[PDB]
């Protein structure tokens, strides 16, 4: 198949490995998650436009809307834990080990 | 083709103006200044109001993205269905605004 | 004023579309002959 | 929390589950999943303490990762098939990605690390809602795509889930963590029997739902969240001790109780396909679940732990909690074995 | 080299993804994500999706990454070896993949990809007096009644949920 | 698999209608009115056969009819048509409403010289009927034989023999 | 019911105007006699080709030429 | 469980999007309409087990329309042989393949 | 040949910005019973040149910026987005004819707040950051009503193309059927470019307090270019002119006069009223402008259906 498909898959894999290995902050995890969504957007849009599937052109808009609502919920959770601890570090979310 | 030429021209004109605005008084040898906000070292206070208005803007922006194809969609043959769906979407916008209004969401930044 | 001018604009659009409809059989025939010539030339050069 | 807002949010959770169940489009499956998760997040954060926000954060991150993997599998399937009908998949990579996304959503091992912490951090009612209702939609999606599921992957996930759940539940003293590890082991059983006869999977899902609902309802009726606070129940209401004894015996699969029927029919199905080592291993491993169930019954019903002085003050007042459907699911989770041929209604 | 414009843009896209995925700082990650989103919108525009690319600019960048950087400015108070190491190794795998693609005009990692320019897959015909993607999006109010209903309900419920969980009571 | 068959380069040879887009647009309505029969025959053959190699001759006839249409225009009404397509060609979007006067002059000239009447609104968008002699393609998709369906359910439903037959249960 | 409208129109006139405009917008298209004109104007716009039908012998309604009397007419659109 | 609420109730909630060969607005065809139609007319009513083996050639044609690996490979081989012959100097390109053709219409 | 078109677009923008500074000073002076600059040149015609040279030989502040990257990048983005929002403007022929030019403009205007965000974050002052956050919140909150108003106005046009907007107003001005939208659009564009009575950063720290005099001048020039662009866009939307296809100079002169009058109305507004508070303008937007914008949006969706006046798609 095509080449830009390979580049978008590799971009998605890079963002997934970024999400799956936290460094210090929760915001970097959210950024990696939203980059994953952006790669999904580009891949689906290219496939739908190249395939001339007319009625599938509405799908990336719904995908963008739902994942941005997801991101709003995640930002609210990040703000709540930052108000609790004074920072958004992932090492402070360890009370539930016990 | 012409569009990205114009974009490159605007970008290089802006960066040329910024470079001349930065580095031209750098050629002056005026002086060396020591210089030893009303708050000295206070932490930024986290305010829920600014975050709340940001998230409300984001959600209304999403429903705006939903509302955007109305000029194209008005050309459909199924006019009753399109009118009903458009009125339902803007009614949901109004209902979300009213729920934010009644539960003191728009408070102290009204 | 918007109602009258938009009805006139709709009539003009219908006229333009029906002119295109009258035209396009000839363009369809020309496009078919052109793509068949392109395929034949590519096939001959592939044979070479 | 407003009663009306709570009602709307709960119907939104059920609406998301219904949208997943009834739809023939992959995008609608995805939409129902996000609707369900977005609506269920405030049920977890009903009490507003740091533990609930931590549990909600971990749950949100896990479900978002699983959802992105699901969308990746859907887009790969569209690329290699050109359609969106919810049926067998046309790519092994899409099948693997979707199977691991559904495993992450179900919390099966080795993606199990979020289940006990999330269950511990949230109240008993929201934990019941999670561990009972949240698992109806991924098992339905698995029920729709079984011609494309890799057998080795799903069987590895099943045996890993059973062993890890038993070994994890061996060490816990909090009741919610015990319920979480029990859930992990039961989903191991359910997805073990999935590829041979999914009707057995539906029967096991129904029986596990009823037993978990009974145990959680008894827990909120007595307001106990630890082992010792449950052990105080003999000096307050001994009928509840009898009920938790019979329900925990039935949860361990001991005949002639109704919990014996799912693993009995699962072993019956697995031996028809000449698989004998795996059902024996799963039974021997489920002995561990029986072990910590029997430890709970020792601490609660078959011995009398010392009580305190204020139990008299608690004697002077009756209970007023709405123990909804508690006798019905108490009866249905213990004396249902003579009605075993009723499983033909699920085919 | 001008026929490889979408391929070059995809290379810039994945390079920006490597850069922001190394997590140097949340604000620098946001800047890298903004640049990557702009390049991806360029990819979509060069493929023919004007409306979807302008949706990416209007909603993802102008409407949502603003919220991300706005929240980033309200935390992570202003003033590494790991970041540089992963950036270098990601650039190395990326350029090794490019060299292996262009040297042999075929590659297999998980699926089989072809190293020719991506202008080959395009359609040789015209769409008439309309654009196909605009009609497909515009069919949302005529065909996608159910999609509109579930999306609007999810958005309203999201407003209610965000108002519920940030109150603290 | 097979070898795709293409017509020879002599079969694609025809003299073309070498006029620009605005020249075609100026006389588009009269071209649709006058040369309708071979155009509709070609379009019916095109939508039925789904193969341009089976519609090459109809396209050739379409070219011949269009060329004769423009030759008939050139014989009598060269100057008003030239002015009309010039003022059509000046416009960026090639509007029909910016050249009403020259359009009326050309229509009047061609009505009194050739008896031609331009169509009204919606006439050229009608669905017409075509009398042709080429036979209908009985299998235009080149589809092969469909698989045979499974046998269906027949007969009345009877109770199960000895009930469920599940272990010791007698029902 | 009557003094409430006067009080709310003296106090919040912006909301009164908004709700009145909304009610007009939601009850007027179901009441106007020009909605059918919008319907058959949108459905009479020729976007794609009117593919002809093979004449089997029994189509008196279908014209054999655009200028034939039988067929749909847009005189109502030309007059309105 | 897949509760077919739509078939029981007669509503059409997501069947319009579910395939590419369905009813599209303004009668816009897709690139692989014919191949998908042939594959669906195969697989209808025979189950997945029979349709995975019986007329698999329709699905191979549909997949070749969708992704076009064989056409890309053939073009790659033709262009590679052309490049080798051009470099070794025993092939001269024709005038119409170098931009000196003055195309038909 | 095209670069000549680009240059003759972008150099008169800077010239018009400098003379807008001069015109605003003189008009405010004559409106405050005094004179503007008339000493530096004949009627102050040499004032922008002297002011520009003085600002370009001024000592830089040399701040202790947290990030020199976005400190550089914020004026880059401000100037690029100020200059790039002119290319689909029909004058009467746009330089870049865009099928979706209106939504392209909306995307660029939504993207314009990153200059404020990065200028606030680059400066070490926390009060500067707070002022930047407040300005960003006001800007996005008025983006919302900009989008709804533009969407509701476009339903009389039929497409997103800016050149068709001349064709729509060939009969009558669009301010006749959409004057409440015109008033709300004018106030929303006034609050969009951070102008009085909404310029809160000048009332009691700006987002660019630590920026040097040169980059401050670049930011201010970008803001004035935004003002001129918005007024030209408003003139095209609501006050469309008569366009002769054989004489484009008629349309050019007509919309130039109208847009200059609208910009003079901006300067007239800025010297008549006191400033708003932050919560007062938030109240004016979320509780006054937004419900009426939604009601008028529903009205202008449902109106062309009931009037049999759907504009043509193409
Ligand atoms: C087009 C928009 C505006 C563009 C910029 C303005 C146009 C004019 C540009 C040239 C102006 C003159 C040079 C820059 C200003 C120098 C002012 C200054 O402080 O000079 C003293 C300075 C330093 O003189 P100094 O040696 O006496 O130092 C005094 C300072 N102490 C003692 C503390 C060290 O002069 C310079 O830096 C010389 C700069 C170049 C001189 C001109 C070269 C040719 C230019 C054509
Ligand atoms: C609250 C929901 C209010 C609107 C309900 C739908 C109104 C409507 O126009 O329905 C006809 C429309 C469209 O009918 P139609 O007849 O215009 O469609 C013809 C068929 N197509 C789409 C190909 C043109 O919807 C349906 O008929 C089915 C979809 C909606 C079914 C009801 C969903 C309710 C969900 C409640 C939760
Ligand atoms: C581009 C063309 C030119 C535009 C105008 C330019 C010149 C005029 C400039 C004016 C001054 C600008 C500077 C100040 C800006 C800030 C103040 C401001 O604008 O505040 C807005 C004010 C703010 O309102 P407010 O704050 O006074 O409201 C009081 C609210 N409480 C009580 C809660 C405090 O008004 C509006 O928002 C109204 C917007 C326009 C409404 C248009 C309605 C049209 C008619 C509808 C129908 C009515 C009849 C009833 C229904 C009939 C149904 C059939
Ligand atoms: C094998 C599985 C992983 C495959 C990708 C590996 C990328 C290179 C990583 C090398 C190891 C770097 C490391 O130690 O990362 C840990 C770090 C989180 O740890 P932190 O808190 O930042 O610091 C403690 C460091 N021990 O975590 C990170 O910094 C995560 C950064 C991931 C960046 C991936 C970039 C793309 C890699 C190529 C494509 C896949
Ligand atoms: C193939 C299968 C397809 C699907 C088939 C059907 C599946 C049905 C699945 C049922 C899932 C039940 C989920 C959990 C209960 C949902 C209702 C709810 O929200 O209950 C919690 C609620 C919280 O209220 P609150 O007052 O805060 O409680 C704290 C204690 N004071 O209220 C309370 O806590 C009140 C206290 C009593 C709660 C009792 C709830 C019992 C629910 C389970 C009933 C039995 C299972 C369903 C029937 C059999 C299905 C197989
Ligand atoms: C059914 C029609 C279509 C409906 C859907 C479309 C709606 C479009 C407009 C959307 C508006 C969204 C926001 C609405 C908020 C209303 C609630 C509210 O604000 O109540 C508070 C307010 C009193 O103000 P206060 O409590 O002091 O708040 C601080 C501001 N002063 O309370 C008030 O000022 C009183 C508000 C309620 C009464 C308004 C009555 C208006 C009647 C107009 C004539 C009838 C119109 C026809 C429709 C029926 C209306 C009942
Ligand atoms: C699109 C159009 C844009 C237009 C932009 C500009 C608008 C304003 C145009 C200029 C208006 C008039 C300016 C007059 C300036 C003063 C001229 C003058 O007489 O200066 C005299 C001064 C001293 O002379 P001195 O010899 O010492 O006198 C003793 C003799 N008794 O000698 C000096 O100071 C030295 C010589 C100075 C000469 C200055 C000449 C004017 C400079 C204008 C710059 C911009 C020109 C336009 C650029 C854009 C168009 C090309
Ligand atoms: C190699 C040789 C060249 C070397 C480099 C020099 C280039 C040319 C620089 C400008 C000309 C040099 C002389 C500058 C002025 C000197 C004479 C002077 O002082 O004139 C004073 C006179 C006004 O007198 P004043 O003292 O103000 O009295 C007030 C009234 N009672 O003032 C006036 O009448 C007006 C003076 C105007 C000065 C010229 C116009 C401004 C500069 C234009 C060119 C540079 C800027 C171009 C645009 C940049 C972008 C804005
Ligand atoms: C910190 C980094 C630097 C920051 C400053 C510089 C970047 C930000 C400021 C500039 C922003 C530029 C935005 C460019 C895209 C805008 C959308 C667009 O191109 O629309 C025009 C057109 C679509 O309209 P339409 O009429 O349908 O097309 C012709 C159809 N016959 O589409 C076309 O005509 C398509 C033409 C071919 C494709 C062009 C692709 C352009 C290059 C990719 C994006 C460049 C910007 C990347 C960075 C973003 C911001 C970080
Ligand atoms: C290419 C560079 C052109 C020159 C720069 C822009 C024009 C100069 C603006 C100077 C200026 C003037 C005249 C001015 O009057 C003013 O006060 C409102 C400013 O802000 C404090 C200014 O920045």
């Amino acid at each position: 198949m095509s080449l830009v498909y390979m580049n978008i898959m590799m971009a998605f894999t890079v963002s997934l490995t970024g999400l799956l290995m936290y460094r210090s902050h929760l915001m970097s995890s959210l950024l990696c998650l939203e980059g994953m969504m952006l790669s999904l957007f580009i891949l689906a849009t290219l496939m739908i436009l190249n395939s001339h599937f007319t009625l599938a052109s509405m799908m990336p808009i719904i995908l963008l809307v739902f994942a941005a609502c997801e991101a709003a919920l995640g930002l609210s959770l990040l703000v709540m834990v930052s108000n609790t601890y004074g920072t958004d570090y992932v090492q402070n979310l360890n009370l539930l080990q016990c | 083709m012409n569009l990205m030429i114009t974009l490159l021209t605007n970008f290089t004109l802006a960066t040329l103006l910024v470079t001349i605005a930065f580095w031209l008084p750098q050629l002056n040898v005026y002086s060396e200044k020591t210089s030893p906000d009303p708050m000295g070292s206070a932490r930024l206070p986290f305010s829920m109001k600014f975050f709340l208005v940001a998230i409300t803007f984001l959600l209304f922006d999403l429903e705006i993205a939903l509302l955007l194809p109305l000029p194209w969609a008005s050309q459909t043959t199924n006019l009753n269905t399109m009118l009903t769906m458009a009125l339902l979407l803007i009614f949901l916008l109004a209902v979300s605004l009213a729920y934010e209004w009644t539960q003191k969401g728009l408070e102290w930044t009204e | 004023s918007m109602m009258r001018w938009n009805r006139e604009r709709r009539r003009l659009q219908i006229e333009d579309f029906e002119a295109r409809i009258a035209l396009m059989p000839l363009l369809q025939a020309e496009k078919d002959r052109r793509v068949l010539q392109m395929l034949r030339e590519n096939l001959e050069e592939e044979a070479t | 929390m407003n009663p009306i807002i709570l009602i709307i949010i709960l119907m939104t959770v059920m609406l998301g589950t219904i949208i997943v169940m009834i739809s023939t489009h992959w995008l609608l499956i995805w939409i129902g999943f996000e609707m369900n998760m977005l609506a269920i997040i405030p049920i977890m954060m009903k009490k507003h303490n740091p533990r609930a926000t931590e549990a909600s954060t971990k749950y949100f991150l896990t479900q978002s990762t699983a959802s992105m993997l699901l969308m990746m599998a859907i887009i790969i399937n569209l690329m290699f098939s050109g359609q969106w009908t919810v049926m067998k998949l046309f790519n092994p990579m899409a099948s693997m990605l979707m199977t691991m996304a559904l495993a992450m959503k179900l919390g099966m091992a080795p993606f199990h690390f979020w289940v006990p912490e999330v269950t511990q951090g949230i109240p008993l009612s929201s934990g019941l809602i999670l561990l009972t209702w949240q698992k109806l939609a991924p098992m339905s999606v698995l029920y729709q795509i079984l011609p494309s599921i890799n057998l080795d992957l799903i069987l590895t996930l099943s045996i890993l889930s059973i062993t890890i759940g038993g070994w994890g539940g061996l060490n816990q003293t909090q009741l919610r963590k015990i319920m979480a590890y029990s859930s992990i082991a039961h989903m191991g059983w359910m997805t073990a029997v999935l590829l041979y006869n999914p009707t057995m999977t539906l029967l096991n899902l129904i029986i596990y739902i009823i037993m978990t609902s009974t145990m959680f309802t008894l827990f909120m009726a007595n307001s106990t969240t630890t082992t010792l606070s449950l052990s105080h129940t003999w000096n307050k209401a001994p009928i509840m001790t009898i009920l938790v004894l019979i329900t925990l015996l039935s949860m361990g699969g001991l005949p002639p109780l109704s919990g014996f029927m799912p693993k009995w029919m699962i072993i019956q199905e697995m031996t028809k396909n000449d698989s004998i080592i795996l059902p024996t291993l799963m039974a021997i491993t489920a002995l561990l679940n029986l072990y910590f169930y029997m430890r709970l019954t020792y601490s609660t019903a078959l011995t009398m732990f010392p009580s305190t002085n204020n139990m008299k003050m608690k004697w002077q007042f009756p209970t007023t909690k709405r123990m909804t459907l508690l006798p019905t699911m108490t009866v249905l989770s213990t004396m249902l074995l003579p009605l075993t041929p009723i499983l033909s209604i699920l085919e | 080299m001008m026929t490889y414009i979408v391929f070059i843009l995809s290379i810039i896209f994945v390079m920006g993804f490597v850069g922001f995925s190394s997590k140097p700082s949340p604000i620098y990650g946001g800047l890298g994500l903004i640049v990557s989103g702009g390049v991806g919108c360029g990819i979509v525009l060069n493929f023919g999706g004007s409306f979807l690319g302008l949706m990416v600019f209007l909603i993802y960048l102008g409407g949502m990454m603003v919220v991300f950087g706005y929240t980033t400015a309200m935390a992570t108070e202003q003033y590494n070896k790991v970041v540089l190491g992963t950036f270098i190794t990601g650039l190395l795998m990326e350029f090794l993949m490019v060299y292996y693609v262009l040297k042999d005009k075929e590659v297999e990692i998980v699926f089989k990809f072809n190293g020719m320019g991506d202008w080959v897959i395009y359609d040789t015909g015209d769409s008439g007096f309309f654009s196909e993607e605009a009609m497909g999006i515009a069919a949302l109010y005529s065909y996608g009644t159910w999609l509109v209903i579930v999306t609007g309900w999810s958005l309203l419920i999201g407003v209610v949920v965000i108002m519920e969980i940030t109150r603290g009571n | 698999p097979g070898i795709v068959e293409l017509p020879s380069l002599e079969d694609l040879k025809v003299q073309e209608v070498k006029v620009s887009s605005s020249v075609l647009k100026a006389a588009a309505h009269h071209y649709g009115a006058q040369c309708d029969k071979p155009n509709k025959e070609f379009m019916l053959c095109r939508w039925e056969e789904k193969d341009p190699r089976r519609c090459l001759e109809e396209g050739k006839l379409v070219n011949q009819c269009a060329l004769e249409f423009f030759r008939q225009i050139k014989r009598h009404c060269a100057e008003p048509f030239t002015e009309y397509w010039t003022c059509i060609d000046y416009s960026g979007l090639q509007l029909f409403r910016r050249c009403r006067k020259e359009q009326a002059q050309f229509d009047k000239c061609v009505l009194d010289k050739l008896g031609w009447v331009r169509p009204d609104l919606g006439e050229l968008s009608k669905v017409t009927k075509v009398k042709t002699d080429r036979p209908l393609p009985e299998n235009p998709y080149h589809s092969r034989a469909r698989p045979e369906p499974n046998p269906e359910v027949e007969g009345d439903l009877k109770p199960a023999r000895h009930g469920s037959r599940l272990f010791f249960w007698t029902m | 019911v009557a003094a409430f409208l006067k009080n709310v129109w003296a106090k919040e006139p912006v909301l009164v105007a908004s709700f009145a405009i909304a009610g007009l917008a939601v009850i007027l298209p179901t009441l106007s006699p020009y909605t059918k004109y919008s319907l058959m104007i949108n459905r009479a716009t020729p976007y794609n080709y009117p593919v002809p039908l093979r004449d089997d012998g029994n189509m008196p309604d279908v014209p054999s030429h655009p200028q034939d009397p039988q067929g749909p007419s847009l005189e109502w659109l030309k007059r309105l | 469980p897949f509760f077919d609420v739509q078939k029981k109730l007669g509503v059409d909630l997501d069947h319009w999007m579910t395939i590419q060969s369905a009813e599209q607005p303004h009668r816009i065809p897709a690139r692989c309409h014919a191949f998908e139609k042939e594959w669906i007319e195969c697989a209808h009513g025979i189950g997945s087990i029979r349709a995975e083996k019986e007329c698999k050639i329709e699905f191979e044609d549909f997949r070749e329309c969708l992704l076009r690996q064989k056409t890309m490979k053939r073009l790659n081989a033709i262009k590679r042989q052309r490049d080798k012959l051009i470099k070794e100097g025993k092939y001269t390109p024709p005038p119409h393949h170098s931009g000196q053709e003055d195309l038909r219409p | 040949m095209f670069m000549i078109n680009v240059l003759t677009l972008i150099i008169p923008i800077l010239l018009a910005v400098a003379f807008l500074t001069l015109v605003e000073r003189k008009v405010l002076g004559y409106m405050q019973f005094r004179k503007g600059p008339n000493v530096v040149g004949p009627y102050g015609l040499l004032q922008p040149i002297a002011d520009a040279i003085k600002l370009f030989i001024k000592e830089p502040l040399r701040p202790a910026t947290s990030s020199i990257s976005m400190f550089i990048l914020a004026p880059i983005l401000a100037l690029t987005l100020a200059l790039t929002m002119w290319i689909p403007l029909p004058m009467p022929y746009p330089l870049i004819n865009m099928n979706l030019g209106v939504l392209f403009m909306l995307a660029m205007s939504s993207l314009a707040v990153y200059s404020i965000l990065w200028s606030g974050w680059a400066s070490n002052s926390k009060y500067a950051l707070i002022g930047a956050l407040r300005a960003v919140a006001q800007t996005i909150s008025y983006e919302v009503t900009l989008a709804i108003i533009l969407l509701s106005v476009l339903l009389m046009n039929g497409s997103f193309t800016l050149s068709t907007l001349i064709i729509t107003q060939e009969q009558v001005w669009l301010i006749f059927p959409a004057w409440p939208l015109a008033m709300m659009w004018f106030i929303s564009t006034l609050a969009e470019t951070n102008r009085a009575p909404f310029d809160l950063t000048e009332g009691e720290s700006g987002f660019n307090v630590e920026y040097a005099a040169g980059p401050f001048a670049l930011f201010f020039m970008a803001e004035y270019a935004n003002i001129i662009m918005m007024n030209i866009f408003t003139t095209t939307l609501f006050l469309g002119a008569f366009h002769n296809p054989y004489m484009p100079e008629l349309y050019t002169i007509n919309f130039t006069i109208k847009s200059l009058l609208l910009s003079i109305t901006f300067l007239w507004i800025r010297a008549s009223y006191p400033r708003f508070r932050y919560d007062q303008l938030m109240h004016l937007l979320w509780k006054n402008f937004l419900p009426l914008t939604l009601a008028l949006c529903m009205w202008h969706v449902s109106l062309p259906i009931l009037l049999s006046s759907i504009p043509p798609q193409t």
